[PDB]
RNA sequence: CAGAACACCUAAUUUCGAAUCCAGCAUGAGAAGC
């Protein structure tokens, strides 16, 4: 057998907001940023991959017009029988793909900056509201890779076509701001399930 | 502890100005009282006062009696004065009117299985602070618990589901089940035990569903076969083999048909089958 | 320390550095009139719990 | 004398002998016995002396192949039929809450919490699916501890 | 219409004035009695039944047996049982505890005090208790004496 | 026999980590408040299986490589006795000579999980449909398991690292393909003597 | 003979600890709800059975020193009577100088005993095949035994000790391979005139 | 009786936090001494 090894490498190029989701690390930013930048205990900014690449999939793969499913409506059965069903996810087997964390390669310090936000009255044009934000600066390197276990002939070429949807529609939150347009370099290789078996 | 009766004093088991040393125990004289030590405790009889005794050197506990003015003389002169005070040998309402002026000289008295609280709300009602409750007193082993109608609530219902799942509608009581010859049954069941679908342990449900009925073993036999909606599998030990997927689903069906033509067979008679193949029962 | 041993109450100072005090809880209900339904060793009671100091008790309707 | 407070309705067959598997208690009164509910109103009448000191009908095959039906489409799974066991075992207000609870669509959001149905259906028809679960699993409401077991392990066997 | 009570009534609480008791109950209607759970494993138990209702090689191969623990004293004891019952037992007696399971593969014989040398001694037992079983009893009787002094 | 294999293993946590709550009692009392709790100790601590996820890994390698190794993952299937991972892990017959404990941290849950919220976005209005929060292991967590294998070959060290490597590729538990589960190990390897305690 | 060893065992448990129930009634009704109950008093307490785990113990360890110890593991065995295991768990002539008492925990199945859910994966579906229940005693829960010996030698402490050792690397109970069972001992030795009740 | 380093104004708020599958198999029921 075989698996295939996809090391995925962001360069962020518009500053990027994806949320804290631990309670614990945002109830204690919220003295300080009224949106906190999702981060480690390690403090590297963790994005999660998946869920943008299975979306992206099944936008596209539903416009060119294939037995897709949707696994995004309200309590959304996935199928079985699809290619997105395949890769990522069902109710039946798993996903062949594991797609791993979007970790970035530096510490919150370098990468993470504290941003002030504004709602501005349309009449007065006068500031009306404020808040403080994190934010991911531009050039920020995050790494991940992509393991696919059952590898079919699709599933690169598949993969960076959602890997492009993600560079032109963006990664994580406050998407139609700005925030969050990224760029991806994608390199692959095929490797065999035996190889820590000395 | 002091467990009171005289006085009993749990260490040594003693119960009640040279120094005998059993537990140091000295003897002060009353104008007589004793002074007890252990790692424990410095507890102090005193007996009854009569006016300038000879109070020990710190009594940790005193054990005083009086039925006014002289408890209290000889409540102060005592260097580091006691934690707990404790007011014996006299009538109650005597003892505690000095025991409001123990309290008035800031001092604790106390008036002559381990029991646990799994309760949880406050009243302060009168002079004394309360919390009314309903409850239930369990004596387990080496404990004394205090639970409320949620504890009981659980082992209701857990007592219901374990009394529900335990009684059948028709079993051990008094058609059109499939039907097979004696032969094929033979050959099917040694072949269906060979390789494990049938097994020792399901012939020998098969033995204990079809004494408590045939119905009885009908359901058996159809939960045993009943393939899932969702995950499309059945209750039966997979067959050791290579056998792909469709003789595989023909295969659990040889051993729903052969179960079910055996269930009109009479009970001596697929005893005899049986035994065969399981020797217990 | 000198003052407040002089109020007669002790001192241990750190560079000089045994009761037991145990918050006792006691029953005062009967319980002879117990029963078994799951194995235990129950009796419904109803009454007051009484938080006093050094002392945790359960007191019947009679005592309140 | 003694009176036993039940209605004998779920009496199975055990050989010749009808039996009935049964949770009570003796009351030495006329000794009475009395099931659980006896206990939980003399309990909640006995918490408010203590303190003081100080749904629609429907048929029972109907409720079968409502059940059954919901059952199909998903809409009632284990998990629901299960968590409504322990909510009606544990009484009856909690089971109305709970029931109140996952059909409750909320106002921000649009958003049963039911189990959404399995196949196409139109949206009205789903909140009609919806209302329907609701009337019926309210309606069990009304029933016995022991209709209600009968009726929901022949779907959650566990139940 | 008439109700009687099989449970004991001494050891129930008192509470909220009323003598009460959570007990698990068998209604049986007949009267109606309330039975307890032993009643009903009783029951359980008693259908349950009704149901239910329906020369000197072989000394030199025993003195061989005898010390190597092969053959015992409650194998000599039940043989002899076996063989003082019939001959249809003693067949049905030996085989069953010459079976070697299909699935473990431990013989119920004892274990000798390779595997192929035990397989040779369950044998030689077999070979030996098997012509045991077809010679008169009385040597059967004489032989079995020497060994095991009760049987 | 005379000798016997004692591998500590130092797992260090790098993703978050996920492994569900197995107990009912536990889990019911959590999903009051976290629909996804961590599995957890009494004494408040992490615990996460450990020989399935080696056994698997072993498994999934060695046949990928060509070895003789049934597969027990199957539903009710039944390990021959015969194969590497048999004599390792166990078989029906006889017990596995390793016996691989949990992994239980060297904190205590308040200082290592942490309750996050997950969604499900809806594709074409960028809104959420569902919002589930579950427990997750931080990054950093040190765990700590000790295999002790009671009879070891020579090749009984290599395929434990061999499995562990592989756990470091897919993940140790709960949500690998989200990617969750991401550690890595560090081994300690002795081989002490089995009388050591008899003084 | 005038004096007896007595050690009050006081064992913790460090992992999940998992022993099968022994009674067929019990396990029957039990086979129900769950499918691997734990050993339960009909005062519903925990028991384990002790003596063979020391005995096992023993036997092991003394074997790896190269004593003359028997082995009473394999199928029908015969105890020789003559072996340091032998005057202390007993042989077929002579009873055991140790008598072992069950560990006995001192809470009830509400507070130690919860039920699970364990499971078989497909290795290469990465889905759950298999769904089983089974009970365990938590962490944490502590258990008591006295072990009481008759003419003793000097070295019945020593051996006794070094089994708990064994027993604490080991497990006890059953599920050892999975981590169940591992606990800890402590121990309070006392010689004791057999004559104190008169 | 311990920390201490050209200008303002702001730095809040609101939703959700659920839903589902599975909970099965299999082996062993004997010895021996007194
Ligand atoms: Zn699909
Ligand atoms: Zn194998
Ligand atoms: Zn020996």
């Amino acid at each position: 057998k075989t698996m295939k090894k996809i090391y995925v490498t962001m360069k962020t190029l518009s500053p990027l907001y994806t949320g804290e989701v631990r309670r614990e690390d945002k109830e204690a930013a919220q003295k300080r940023v009224n949106f906190p930048v999702r981060k480690t205990a390690t403090n590297k900014v963790l994005i999660p991959f998946k869920g943008a690449l299975r979306s992206a999939l099944e936008i596209m793969l539903k416009a060119k017009g294939e037995n897709v499913c949707d696994t995004g409506e309200s309590r959304a059965r996935p199928c079985g029988r699809c290619v997105t069903c395949s890769l990522f996810g069902s109710m039946g087997r798993a996903g062949r793909a594991s797609v791993d964390f979007l970790i970035s390669n530096d510490t919150k310090e370098q990468i993470v900056r504290e941003s002030t936000h504004l709602r501005i009255e349309r009449q007065t044009k006068s500031a009306s509201d404020t808040f403080k934000g994190e934010e991911v600066i531009e050039g920020a390197t995050f790494t991940a890779t992509i393991t696919i276990s059952n590898p079919q002939e699709k599933d690169l070429s598949l993969i960076q076509s959602a890997l492009k949807f993600i560079e032109e529609n963006g990664i994580g939150g406050w998407l139609n701001k700005g925030y969050g347009r990224v760029s991806f370099e994608v390199k692959s290789e095929d490797v065999a399930t035996d190889r820590f078996l000395k | 502890m002091i467990k009171f009766i005289a006085f009993l004093l749990e260490t040594a088991k003693i119960l009640i100005r040279n120094t005998i040393e059993l537990t140091k125990i000295t003897f002060y004289n009353n104008s007589v009282s004793v002074f007890i030590e252990t790692h424990n405790g410095n507890y102090l009889f005193s007996g009854d006062i009569g006016y300038p005794p000879d109070m020990p050197d710190n009594v940790d506990y005193l054990i005083l009696e009086s039925t006014q003015d002289e408890l209290i003389d000889y409540i102060e002169r005592l260097k580091y004065t006691p934690y707990k005070v404790f007011l014996v040998h006299g009538e109650k309402e005597q003892r505690e009117i000095l025991a409001k002026r123990i309290i008035s000289k800031k001092i604790r008295v106390e008036l002559p299985k381990v029991v646990l609280n799994i309760n949880t709300n406050m009243c302060n009602f009168a002079s004394y602070r309360l919390m009314p409750f309903s409850g239930f007193i369990v004596e387990k082993d080496d404990r004394i618990e205090i639970n409320d109608k949620n504890w009981f609530d659980m082992i209701w219902n857990e007592e219901y589901n374990k009394m529900r799942s335990q009684i059948v509608a028709e079993d051990f009581s008094t058609m059109a089940l499939p039907d097979m010859s004696h032969d094929k049954i033979i050959e099917n069941i040694e072949y269906l035990f060979n390789i494990k679908i049938l097994s020792k342990n399901r012939i020998k449900e098969f033995w204990e569903e079809f004494c408590k009925g045939q119905k009885a073993a009908i359901k058996y036999i159809t939960q045993v076969h009943r393939k899932n909606p969702n995950t499309g599998r059945r209750n039966w030990n997979p067959p050791e083999g290579d056998f792909t997927d469709n003789e595989i689903e023909k295969l659990y069906e040889t051993a729903y048909n052969t179960l079910l033509s055996l269930i009109k067979y009479d009970k001596n008679k697929v005893y005899n089958i049986l035994i065969n193949f399981n020797p217990k029962l | 320390a000198k003052r407040i041993i002089s109020k007669k109450i002790r001192v241990e100072l750190p560079e000089n550095y045994e009761i037991l005090i145990e918050k006792k809880v006691v029953l005062n209900i009967n319980t002879d009139n117990m029963c078994n339904f799951a194995s235990y060793r129950l009796m419904p009671f109803s009454g007051f719990i009484v938080e006093k100091d050094d002392r945790i008790e359960i007191n019947d309707k009679n005592w309140f």
